[PDB]
C-alpha cells in the first residue's frame, strides 16, 4: 500500500505567522487524490482540502494545498487562534486508502517547567483494598515530560497510567496526571512513595514524595 | 451505541450520479488517527482494508442507504465511525461505538489532598479521583461552577479492568485553605450517579 509520512509532526507557531505542513507518499499518487482534514479536540474531522489543491467550502483562502507525485503540501497563511489543531493527510487514489499519522499545529510559547504535586491514596479508598497514588504536573511547556514512580527507591513499571490536557486557551501550557495503582497490601508493605519528574525546563529532575503513615 | 465482544457491529447511513459515486466508511479510535475501512460502488463491487481480514462487509441497498457490518468485534474496534461519499470527497457528527465486556457502573469519588500541611504564601493543589465507572461520559465541576480558574479535568483512562478513571484538580492560593471550601461536583448520567465531594486540607 501507500504509506504516508507527515512532517513536522508537531508544528509550534504563533498567530499571524505562516504554517507549512508536509505529506510524503512512499509511491506516487497519480490523480492527485489527496485530502487534508482539520480536527480539534472532541470534534469530528472537517474536510479542508480535496484533490490536493481544491479548497472545501467553509474554509477561508488562507488555506491552500499544492503538490503532485509523491510530495504534497498544506499552507496556512496569517495564522488565527482557531487554526491550531490536528491535521491529517489522506490518499484515496490507490487501494487500500490510507491516512497520514498527523501533524499537531500548536501555539508556541516560552519554556515553562511543571509544578509538581503528589497525592497519597485516601483512607476511603484504602478501605476498599486498592490504593491509587497520583502525581500532578501543572502548567508546563513544551508537552514532552517524563514521570518515574519509585516505591522505596524501586522503579515502578507497567502499573501506572498517564493523561494530558489539551493546550490551555489562556497560557498555552499543558498539564499531566499520572496514577500509580497498587493493592492495599503492597501499599502497606512499603514506606516511601516518590514521583520524579524530568522536563527540559527543569535544571534537574524534581522529586515529590511522601511517607506512608507520615 | 455499545455492545459486547464477539458480537456484530451493524450501521447504516442514508444516500446523485450513482455510476461514479463511491461510498466509504472510516473510523477513529479514541486518541488515535483516522482509519479507512471500505469503499463501494453502486453495483456492489467491494474493496476493504487488509487489517480487517474479511470481518468487514459493506453493501448498498431499494432504501436509500448503505451499510457496514463488522464481524467478531473486539475492544480494539472501539471507535467513532464516519461514513462519506466520493465522486472530490465529503458528506461532522458520527457514531460513537464502544466494545466492552463491562457493565454500567457509577464511579467512586476519592479526595486528592497533600500528605503534609501547606506552606502559606505559595500554591496548593487539591482534587477528586473519579474511579471505576462505565461507560465514558462523566462530568466534573467545582463549587457548582463558581470555581473555574486553575481547574484541570484530565481525559479519562481505560483501566485493565475495563472501567474508566479520571482525575480533576485545582490549584488555589495557600492562604485561603481556611476561608474557602472546595467541593467537586461529579455527574455520571449513564448510571444516574451524582456525588458531591468536599475536599479539605489543613491550615
Amino acid at each position: 500500500e501507500i504509506v504516508m509520512t507527515q512532517s513536522p509532526g508537531t508544528l509550534s507557531l504563533s498567530p499571524g505567522e505562516r504554517a507549512t505542513l508536509s505529506c510524503r507518499a512512499s509511491q506516487s499518487v497519480p490523480r492527485n487524490y489527496i485530502g487534508w482534514f482539520q480536527q480539534k479536540p472532541g470534534q469530528a474531522p472537517r474536510l479542508l482540502i480535496y484533490g490536493a489543491s481544491s479548497r472545501a467550502a467553509g474554509f477561508p483562502d488562507r488555506f491552500s494545498g499544492s503538490g503532485s507525485g509523491t510530495d504534497f503540501t498544506l499552507t496556512i497563511t496569517r495564522l488565527e487562534p482557531e487554526d491550531f489543531a490536528m491535521y491529517y493527510c489522506h490518499q484515496y487514489d490507490r487501494l487500500p486508502y490510507t491516512f497520514g499519522q498527523g501533524t499537531k499545529l500548536e501555539i508556541k510559547r516560552t519554556v515553562a517547567a511543571p509544578s509538581v504535586f503528589i497525592f497519597p491514596p485516601s483512607d476511603e479508598q484504602l478501605k476498599s483494598g486498592t490504593a491509587s497514588v497520583v502525581c500532578l504536573l501543572n502548567n508546563f511547556y513544551p508537552r514532552e515530560a517524563k514521570v518515574q514512580w519509585k516505591v522505596d527507591n524501586a522503579l515502578q513499571s507497567g502499573n501506572s497510567q498517564e493523561s494530558v490536557t489539551e493546550q490551555d486557551s489562556k497560557d498555552s501550557t499543558y498539564s499531566l496526571s499520572s496514577t500509580l495503582t497498587l493493592s492495599k497490601a503492597d501499599y502497606e508493605k512499603h514506606k516511601v512513595y516518590a514521583c520524579e519528574v524530568t522536563h527540559q525546563g527543569l535544571r534537574s529532575p524534581v522529586t515529590k514524595s511522601f511517607n506512608r503513615g507520615e | 451505541g455499545l455492545l459486547k465482544p464477539s458480537e456484530t457491529l451493524s450501521l447504516t447511513c442514508a444516500v446523485g450520479s450513482f455510476t461514479t459515486t463511491y461510498w466509504n466508511w472510516i473510523r477513529q479510535p479514541p486518541g488515535k488517527g483516522l482509519e479507512w475501512i471500505g469503499e463501494v460502488n453502486y453495483s456492489g463491487n467491494a474493496n476493504y482494508n487488509p487489517s480487517l481480514k474479511g470481518r468487514v462487509a459493506i453493501s448498498v441497498d431499494s432504501k436509500n442507504q448503505f451499510s457496514l457490518r463488522l464481524n467478531s468485534v473486539t475492544a480494539a474496534d472501539t471507535a467513532i465511525y464516519y461514513c462519506t461519499s466520493r465522486i472530490w470527497k465529503g458528506d461532522g457528527k458520527g457514531t460513537t461505538v464502544t466494545v466492552s465486556s463491562a457493565s454500567t457502573k457509577g464511579p467512586s469519588v476519592f479526595p486528592l489532598a497533600p500528605s503534609s500541611k501547606s506552606t502559606s504564601g505559595g500554591t496548593a493543589a487539591l482534587g477528586c479521583l473519579v474511579k471505576d465507572y462505565f461507560p465514558e461520559p462523566v462530568t466534573v465541576s467545582w463549587n457548582s461552577g463558581a470555581l473555574t480558574s486553575g481547574v484541570h479535568t484530565f481525559p479519562a483512562v481505560l483501566q485493565s479492568s475495563g472501567l474508566y478513571s479520571l482525575s480533576s484538580v485545582v490549584t488555589v492560593p495557600s492562604s485561603s485553605l481556611g476561608t474557602q471550601t472546595y467541593i467537586c461536583n461529579v455527574n455520571h448520567k449513564p448510571s444516574n450517579t451524582k456525588v458531591d465531594k468536599k475536599v479539605e486540607p489543613k491550615s
